[PDB]
């Protein structure tokens, strides 16, 4: 085990031996951005591709063209930690190579010019954090993933809704990643029609028509032809037996000679045989049968040309006549039978008013462009861009893999833009499919579902930018001069900086990071939203969109998702998944060699997972891949049966990869229901940070996975040794192993103390080891806010009993004893930032002055000269934060006046105070202040202490370095000064700084002398520079807004204790309100006199079936029991031998554990350690699903004496008699939530009312009133309650008069009223008439 | 835009105003309350009533002007808490919950000051309230006025308002502590300590069991004096030994005179206290129905506390014979899978007959559960032993009608049932593992589905509720009862609707409170049994019960003859009170609202008679 892990063993219980450790769980993020920067040579995802997309830019035939070469990151000129103090973003520079190149304007192609651009500027990117976020104004910003529709071709179905008449109509959209849309859809007569994006629906054939295709070339393609030959007499066909399928016969069939139908009898099953074993080609038919055809091709009159039937014209005996009479031997017809093959494009034909290609092309650009005249090249242009640009219309690599499967073509690498083979085969399939040769899709497949990340967006979003800033510079490129310009007064960085700022920081899918809890942070990172641009909206979205596919399986929690009112639309991702090459979800299972399961592991997208038969994780396997039953239960095409042994194709990873990490923290979910399971989820991320989080008895041994991958605590990079241990640093000395060999040093970490986030919770992170430890890399040195020594400890695991108490745990509601209040243990820190800001007006820039006009010294006391506040007071609402001055004009004093003005020395500039004040009700204490000063003459005198505590902590950590970067050279020095003649006892004890000016025996020796002096000197002169520039870089004023002079942010913190009527929770969805807080003496208590924490309602069990939390309960009153046990074995301090033999006789527990740990530890120390550790309670980690069974828990109360059936006899508190019918008690771990009472809490008598509508305003920050909505008006109504709803209509909000008369008329003790009229009916009255409209209040 | 739409006008000022002297706070027990009271924090009380204190202090002279008054609430003297609560003592205030569905969201009770920044709610109006104490807000406003006063007292107190204005039931009724604390007083056990003592009454009962010399539960002979106000209005005790338990007579100290002790003689799950209520009501009367309801609760709650009922991982037991059961049912459908694969039966069939002897096994299964489970307590009297309904607390909790019903029950300890795919198909293996035991990746995927199709089922159906009672409410609103009695003999012939099997609803609680049409005559012409319009309260419905009415023609609101509204007598009586409707009351926004509320859970060869008749 590690050093960290050998200071504190979390006992695992667990069957099954984990082939797969949990992946880094942020790969989603650091990966996705890692591919989007990634300079490469060969054009993959990356800007580089964008640059190929936009780039070469020609002028309008101009002959100058522009090229790219390649783009360089500037250096970011701003740190992570100074960033967010500071209050910029986090960013680096962006520099591209371009060249121009003039050509000859009138001589063969030849560059004429060509100037090469030294790495233009064009805008700052921002980077990414180590963590995967953004700082983009000093505020932590997540862009969260977005699932969306992947782009295609889909057939859907949309029936039942069809004029509710059946008539199931079928349609094929086809969607593109850049461009707009194409959509067929069918009609009640099976014509075809297509709809442009989101316009009316034409008929299909007038795309062919655009396509250049003649009607002849269509009718060909589409319809199978039926041939009539007429030889020596009356009209034979040439028949194909199979085609034959099911048809009553309307005539007499003979053919050859023989009669085979008879007239009338409907063609059997014995004549189909027959007459397919016979092979009959042709057959001779009745003349009235061909009565009723309709002809295929435009035959015309070859002799003399005149035309006698159209293209698809219904026949008529004229008409066979005719061409009987012409000669035409073969007669082409079309096949429509009314059941399986329809008329479809004939019936479109007809219903297609358009006939050429020029009225087609026509018709689409009055489609577009309804109204202006179309000229045939600018509807051919129209056409050209619509659909078959390359620049418009783009599918994708993906969209062109997706089409061509839905195709049914080999190739995935096609062309991006639309070719018409492709619509053809679309139309093809969609008719195919409306006989019903082919399925339908589902939307909800994740085969068809696609998850764009954020350096996708990010690159779209910037080849946005680049398209404008392409259109601008071509415009300026053609209209401009040529030689003139160089390429820097060309180019505009402000576009791209601008798109780039509008989509990072106003977006919905950017969003402030959820910073309350570690759980928070990592949770709200690897998220995947449906909403945002292109994406459906919450309304009208369909219940089939928000229920869980089977697909989901593995890849994305089922049970993980926000209960409010876009349930479903959410969906957090599972712990296991990742993303294919194509943005897709694909999970890991371990392949099956057909009779033992080997251990390779191969990730299987959505469709490769349809195909194969899956076995579960919960498999009994015996050391060597085997099943131990002959039949076994796997899943294959979505659907779970019995399969043999050697059946199985491949098996689940490991249990925990269905559900999310939300999910697999909790403990004991296999006994949860799901509904439950979800909301505990859901609440437990909201749970905030303690004082002191210590660790759960019960968890799920992930604990150490979220803590460490999450930012919070501090990971050591280097292993070494610590070597100083401060509450603000920690200073650790490198192995040799990794230390670099030039210029290397020790590591040294700051911490950061109390800072606010932003949910105004308190980040603060304490130091785990001690001066002198040895640290390994990947260990926990730093805890950061509620984790303990790597592990999550969200909240606090205390005594529960479950009982009913007077009715005081009635409902949901809980009881707490008063030694939780006392002990300190819920109480959290929380953490406001106020801000002043002092701007230039016109009329003259205010002040920062003390001097305040009719002010009490009393608000100035708190105040230093300079008018802030000093570090530490104790303030109050209402308290002067700062002192700011307005002032004051055209003040035209008399002369006389002036003179007393300037003997009393009132000041006429002032006279108006702009100083804030601390909020209303809130006090705290002043922990930190800082100033941003945009012009500033000098530093303040605040700015230069604040300038110098960072400025002295700075020099420090230089300093050391530098400190033992001499020693060194000094060692080295003495080192060559003993050779040339040794020197040690006069040299030890004359000053160090005496041993360069002292001399040897002039030899090469006095040249290495005079190399380590050099030396010296170097070493002091970079010290300087890099000391003078941090300083530098440090002082200088961090560029604000116009406008602003200065500004002053002050950060108050306060204590909150939990009081009655905030919310408490625990982990398997039991909530409650804490109802009241009771003395020690009245909490029940067991014989041996410890009083019961807290008593939970029995009666919230049997309804919400969550059972999780009574075996909870009893495994968290074992592991409490043998704590005990080993602080009495240890109080007493019997020997290390009982200790060892004890703590391993508790370890073992049973066998088929993975666990193998103890006496492997120095025999006394790190055994005395870890006793120390575990005597408050050895913590558990049952998994979710290869969890502890009820044996495990028996056997474990019996190892501390205790009764196996977890109940004891407990004494009432009050009274001392005892319970009948022992109860269950046992310690669980709860957490409290967010939501803290007074917060909440809020009451109004009267206050500032609204501007316009003289009604209160609305809100918390101003006092605010309850709205008496039209709903609790029809409640009054329903009473008789005439006055109250008058009063509370007219005096209570509306009427001024009566708000103040009534006012009046309280104080004096009467109580009526004078209702008057509504001031807002008034406003409706006023807004009426500033219409046409004459409104009047009559009279008689 | 302005005028028109949700966020312009009429809707968000005009009729969505926002006043003032009004607070916003959690919601918390506080068993201790009556029920005509709330606890108040006292720094909301102390905003809130400002005005009043400022008044009171300059009429007792403590202050000279309203400033000085300002600084003396600001400093918060003894004296000013004296003041305010002489003044709040019979003031009352309304509570309101954000979705009023019903009358019943906006009620009035009179505060009583308490620290804390918590509002303390009776327990018993949570269940009109549709409360629940899991971080829910009520909002709170002041009545100025004395019309106000007056109205709140009168028309919105808690007291005044018993009875649901949908149906004429109560709805005040004990939820779920109360009723388990009295179903452990009233269940009675065949041998324990004092079996068969005689005792002279309660009280000594009382002595026994506070002292430890017997149980709570215990069969013994009591002399009991009940009252019964048989003659006209006055009470004759009636003294005699019935045999009983313990506990039956210490609930029965606190029930007022008028009731039969048979009531309290049974079991008293939720039914017989819903009923015991009801009695008690309609009999003796308002006052002493909420005293005794507070008295239940008192008790309930108490000895509750006393029996310490908890839930142990052993108390629910596994049947034994369960894993044969499914081991058949699995070879039973092994067997029926190999004879289709040799093609003598269709698909169809074989998932008939799969899901058809599935649900045979779920229901043995759940058999078997309930009489393992039931009836096990074998304990021994003297010599030979007996068996009797056994204390087991799930299993009290499940026959009390406390919570859980036999569904619940059968999810716990049992195999939970089959499941819905997405189309509402059935999954052909069920889930055979129970919460107490452990599901696996597919039984729990499964049920997460459901889970999930039914949050977002209850979402919807909440937003189309909603908008379908706003809808309801707009169109009914301004019928109002304009005239007393217009005079019309019409009605409506109302029968009792025999839909198929049996009678779904009889005649009696059909016909309660409303008027009749025309006199009805017994089975023998000119035996006229009610006069013209008469209000049918429940003396006459007893009376036609007495006899065999089968079919009344009532006077219906439908046929009623008064021109621009309703007359009192077409209407009826049924109220939150008993009388005849008053002229005045706005019928249809009451109508709409109960309407509304409850809306948020929304071969054949040959005829067989079931009883014997022509
Ligand atoms: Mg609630
Ligand atoms: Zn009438």
């Amino acid at each position: 085990y590690s050093y960290t892990e050998k200071k504190r063993i979390r006992k695992d219980f667990g069957k099954r031996p984990q082939v797969l450790d949990v992946p880094y769980l942020l790969s989603i993020q650091l990966d996705s951005f890692q591919k989007f920067i990634e300079q490469d040579p060969e054009g993959q995802y990356g800007l580089e591709a964008a640059f190929r997309s936009v780039f070469p830019i020609q002028s309008y035939s101009g002959n100058s063209e522009l090229q790219y070469v390649s783009y360089r990151l500037g250096e970011p000129v701003f740190d992570v930690q100074e960033c967010q103090i500071r209050g910029v973003t986090y960013s680096a520079p962006l520099r591209v190579k371009l060249r121009l190149v003039i050509y000859e304007r009138e001589a063969p192609e030849g560059t004429v010019k060509d100037i090469k651009e030294q790495e233009v500027y064009m805008g700052e990117i921002p980077l990414m954090t180590d963590n995967g976020t953004f700082v983009i104004n000093g505020t932590e910003r997540v862009i969260v993933s977005q699932l969306h529709r992947s782009p295609g071709v889909f057939f859907d179905s949309d029936k039942g809704k069809t004029h509710s008449s059946g008539k199931v109509l079928y349609n094929a959209r086809i969607i593109p990643y850049r461009g707009s849309w194409l959509d067929f859809e069918f009609d009640p007569k099976d014509n075809l029609f297509v709809r442009i994006d989101r316009r009316r629906k034409l008929p299909a054939t007038i795309i062919l028509r655009a396509l250049n295709y003649t009607t002849e070339q269509i009718l060909d393609l589409f319809f199978e032809k039926v041939i009539f030959e007429i030889r020596d007499n009356k009209l034979q066909m040439e028949l194909v037996p199979e085609r034959l399928r099911g048809e009553t016969a309307s005539f007499d069939i003979e053919a050859n000679g023989k009669v085979y139908v008879e007239k009338g009898r409907r063609i059997t099953a014995r004549h189909i045989r027959q007459l397919e074993k016979d092979d009959v080609k042709l057959i001779e038919v009745p003349v009235e049968y061909i009565a009723g055809k309709v002809v295929a091709k435009d035959y015309i009159d070859e002799s003399t040309g005149e035309l006698i039937c159209a293209a698809n014209m219904e026949l008529s005996l004229d008409l066979l006549a005719k061409l009987s009479q012409s000669g035409h031997k073969r007669i082409e017809t079309l096949f429509t039978n009314d059941l399986d093959h329809g008329p479809y494009i004939s019936e479109t034909l007809r219903v297609d008013p358009t006939n050429d290609r020029l009225s087609a092309l026509v018709e689409i650009y009055r489609m577009m462009r309804p109204g202006e005249p179309p000229t045939r090249e600018a509807a051919e242009s129209l056409f050209e861009n619509l659909f078959f640009s390359e620049d418009r219309y783009d599918l994708s690599a993906v969209g062109r893999m997706k089409f061509n499967r839905s195709l049914l073509r080999e190739e995935i690498e096609g062309s991006g833009i639309l070719s018409k083979d492709d619509i053809i085969d679309v139309m093809k399939k969609l008719i195919d499919i409306r006989n019903g040769k082919g399925e339908v899709d589902d939307i909800d497949h994740l085969g068809n579902r696609r998850i764009r990340s954020v350096g996708e967006m990010a690159e779209n979003q910037f080849r946005v930018g680049l398209v404008r800033v392409e259109r601008a510079v071509k415009e300026r490129l053609s209209l401009g001069d040529l030689d003139t310009l160089m390429p820097q007064d060309m180019i505009n960085a402000k576009p791209i900086s601008a798109a780039v700022k509008e989509f990072f920081g106003s977006s919905q899918l950017s969003q402030f990071m959820d910073q309350n809890n570690p759980l928070s942070e990592i949770t709200h990172k690897r998220r995947i939203s449906a909403l945002g641009p292109g994406g459906l909206t919450r309304e009208r979205a369909g219940f089939e969109v928000r229920d869980v596919h089977p697909t989901h399986y593995g890849r994305v929690c089922p049970i993980e998702t926000p209960e409010g009112p876009n349930i479903g639309l959410i969906n957090s991702l599972s712990v296991y998944a990742q993303t294919n090459e194509y943005g897709f979800l694909e999970t890991p299972y371990r392949k099956v060699t057909d009779g033992v399961v080997t251990d390779e592991i191969h990730y299987l997208s959505a469709i490769e997972e349809g195909n194969y038969v899956i076995a579960q994780a919960n498999s009994n396997l015996d050391e060597e891949g085997h099943f131990v039953e002959d039949l076994v239960t796997c899943r294959s095409k979505g659907e779970s049966s019995l399969f043999s042994r050697d059946q199985v194709d491949y098996m689940d990873v490991s249990t925990q990869q269905v559900v999310s990490v939300g999910a697999s923290l909790i403990p004991f979910l296999e006994h949860d229901d799901a509904n439950r399971a979800l909301m505990g989820a859901n609440m437990q991320r909201q749970a905030v940070p303690t004082l002191r989080a210590d660790k759960p008895l019960v968890g799920t041994g992930m604990e150490r996975a979220v803590a460490v991958d999450s930012g919070v605590t501090a990971v050591a990079k280097r292993g070494g040794v610590v070597q100083y241990v401060d509450a603000s640093r920690i200073v650790i000395k490198v192995n040799e192993d990794e230390m670099y060999p030039g210029e290397a040093g020790i590591d040294i970490y700051n911490l950061t103390k109390y800072t606010r986030s932003n949910q105004n919770t308190c980040i603060n992170q304490m130091p785990c080891v001690s001066l002198g430890e040895p640290v390994e890399r990947g260990d926990v040195l730093a805890d950061g806010p509620s984790t303990d020594l790597g592990e999550l400890a969200l909240g606090q695991n205390m005594r529960v009993a479950f009982m009913p108490w007077n009715g005081y745990n009635f409902e949901d509601s809980i009881l707490v004893s008063e030694r939780v209040v006392q002990e300190d243990r819920f109480t959290t820190i929380h953490i406001q930032e106020l801000a002043c800001v002092s701007r230039d007006t016109k009329l003259g820039p205010e002040e920062i002055t003390a001097d305040i006009p009719n002010v009490g010294e009393a608000a100035l006391s708190k105040l230093d000269e300079s008018g802030i506040v000093y570090i530490g007071a104790e303030v109050t609402g209402g308290d002067i934060l700062v002192g700011k001055v307005t002032p004051k004009g055209e003040t035209q004093l008399t002369p006389e006046e002036k003179l007393l003005r300037a003997i009393f020395g009132e000041k006429a500039s002032d006279v108006k105070d702009s100083s804030l004040r601390v909020p209303n009700g809130v006090s705290g204490t002043v922990i930190d202040v800082q100033v941003f000063t945009r012009d500033g003459v000098e530093k303040d005198k605040r700015a230069l202490e604040i300038e110098e505590m960072q400025l002295k902590q700075a020099k420090k950590d230089l300093s050391e370095e530098l400190q033992i970067l001499e020693a060194g050279l000094f060692s080295r020095i003495r080192a060559v000064l003993v050779a040339g003649g040794v020197e040690a006892e006069k040299l030890d004890k004359l000053p160090r700084d005496r041993w360069l000016e002292l001399g040897l025996t002039d030899e090469e020796k006095q040249n290495q002398l005079e190399q380590l002096a050099e030396q010296y000197d170097e070493l002091k002169h970079e010290f300087e520079k890099k000391l003078e520039a941090k300083r530098r870089k440090i002082t200088q004023g961090d560029d604000l807004a116009p406008g602003v002079l200065k500004i002053v942010k002050v950060y108050l913190a306060v204590k909150r204790r939990i009081q009655p009527g905030d919310k408490m929770a625990g982990r398997h969805g039991n909530k409650g309100v804490i109802s009241k807080i009771n003395p020690i003496e009245d909490m029940p208590y067991d014989e041996n006199g410890t009083p019961v924490d807290i008593v939970l309602n029995p009666l919230g069990v049997p309804s919400r079936m969550n059972i999780g939390q009574i075996l909870e309960t009893h495994l968290g009153m074992a592991a409490k029991g043998i704590g005990d046990k080993i602080n009495a074995m240890l109080k007493q301090q019997q020997e290390v031998a009982k200790l060892r033999e004890f703590i391993q006789r508790a370890y073992d527990l049973g066998a088929d554990v993975r666990q193998k740990v103890d006496l492997s530890t120095f025999s006394d120390e790190e055994v005395m350690r870890l006793a120390e550790n575990l005597r408050k309670g050895m913590p558990i980690a049952t998994p979710v699903f290869d969890g502890a069974k009820e044996a495990e828990i028996k056997e474990l109360l019996k190892l501390g004496d205790l009764p196996t059936s977890g109940q004891i006899r407990l004494y009432d508190g009050r009274t001392g008699e005892q319970f009948e019918r022992p109860v269950t008690v046992g310690y669980m771990y709860m957490l409290k939530l967010n939501h803290l009472v007074d917060d909440k809490m809020h009451a109004r008598s009267t206050g500032s009312y609204s501007l316009v509508t003289q009604q209160p305003l609305g809100g918390k920050a101003q006092f605010g009133g309850q709205r008496f909505g039209e709903m609790e008006v029809w409640a009054l109504e329903a009473y008789g309650a005439a006055y109250t709803l008058q009063e509370m209509l007219t005096v209570k909000s509306d009427d001024v008069n009566g708000r103040t008369k009534m006012y009046k008329n309280i104080v004096d003790g009467n109580h009526q009223m004078e209702p008057g009229m509504p001031e807002s009916f008034n406003v409706l009255l006023k807004e009426i008439r500033s219409l046409g409209i004459n409104i009047e209040l009559e009279d008689e | 835009d302005m005028i028109k739409g949700k966020q312009g006008r009429f809707r968000q000022n005009l009729l969505g105003k926002r006043v003032d002297y009004s607070g916003r706070s959690v919601i918390t027990v506080g068993p201790y309350l009556r029920l005509h009271q709330c606890g108040l924090p006292k720094k909301m009380a102390l905003e809130l009533f400002k005005p009043f204190i400022y008044g009171k202090l300059e009429l007792r002279g403590l202050a000279t002007t309203i400033k000085a008054a300002k600084k003396m609430v600001e400093r918060e003297e003894a004296v000013v808490w004296d003041i305010l609560d002489e003044v709040i003592r019979e003031h009352p205030v309304l509570l309101n919950r954000a979705p009023t569905l019903h009358r019943l969201g906006i009620q009035a009770f009179e505060p009583v000051l308490i620290e804390g920044k918590a509002i303390q709610l009776h327990p018993l109006v949570c269940a009109a309230y549709n409360a629940d104490f899991d971080g829910d807000q009520m909002a709170v406003h002041v009545p100025l006025t004395l019309e106000a006063q007056l109205e709140a007292r009168a028309l919105m107190m808690s007291t005044n308002n018993i009875l649901s204005p949908a149906n004429g039931e109560p709805i005040i009724v004990p939820s779920q502590d109360v009723v388990l604390g009295l179903y452990y007083m009233t269940r009675d056990c065949v041998n324990a300590k004092g079996e068969g003592m005689v005792l002279t009454g309660p009280k000594e009962a009382e002595r026994l069991y506070r002292s430890g010399l017997a149980s709570l539960h215990a069969r013994v002979k009591v002399r009991i004096t009940e009252y019964e106000k048989d003659a006209n209005g006055e009470l004759v005790a009636k003294t005699s030994l019935k045999d009983t338990t313990v506990g039956r007579a210490i609930l029965w100290m606190i029930v007022p005179k008028g009731l039969p002790y048979s009531i309290v003689n049974q079991a008293l799950g939720k039914k017989a206290i819903s009923k015991m209520l009801n009695t008690c009501y309609r009999i003796l009367g308002l006052k002493p129905t909420v005293i005794f309801a507070d008295q239940i609760m008192y008790t309930g709650f108490a000895y509750a506390a006393r029996s310490g009922a908890s839930v142990g991982i052993d108390d629910m037991v596994i049947p034994e014979k369960k894993h044969e059961i499914i081991s058949e049912a699995e070879a039973e459908v092994a067997e029926i899978q190999e004879q289709f694969q040799s093609g003598l039966v269709t698909a169809g069939e074989r998932y008939n007959k799969v899901i058809d002897i599935w649900a045979a096994a779920n229901d043995r299964v759940s058999k078997a559960m309930m009489d393992n489970l039931q009836t096990e307590t074998v304990i021994n009297r003297d010599g030979q032993e007996e068996k009797q309904v056994s204390f087991n607390s799930i299993y009290m909790m499940a026959d009390s009608g406390a919570r859980g019903s036999a569904a619940q029950i059968r999810q716990l300890a049992g195999m939970r049932g089959l499941m819905a795919k997405p189309d509402g198909s059935i999954i052909e293996t069920p889930i055979t593992a129970n919460f107490r035991e452990g599901l696996n990746v597919l039984q729990y995927f499964i049920s997460t589905h459901g889970a999930r199709k039914g949050l977002a089922d209850t979402a919807l159906k909440t937003a189309n509720s909603g908008y379908l009672t706003r809808r309801l409410v707009d169109v009914a609103q301004d019928l109002v009862v304009t005239e007393d009695d217009c005079g019309t003999h019409e009605g409506i012939m109302m029968t009792p609707v025999i839909e198929g099997g049996d009678v779904k609803e009889p005649l009696r609680d059909r016909v309660l409170g409303r008027v009749t049409a025309e006199d009805v005559l017994k089975p023998g012409t000119a035996d006229i049994l009610v006069p013209r319009n008469t209000l049918l309260h429940e003396q006459w419905c007893d009376l036609l019960e007495e006899n065999s009415v089968d079919a009344v023609k009532v006077r219906s609101v439908v046929s009623c003859d008064t021109d621009f509204g309703v007359c009192a007598h077409c209407y009826g009586r049924d109220l939150a009170r008993g009388h005849i409707i008053n002229k005045g009351e706005a019928i249809g926004v009451i109508a709409a609202q109960s309407i509304g509320e409850p809306g948020t859970q929304l071969a054949e060869s040959s005829i067989q008679v079931k009883n014997k008749g022509s």
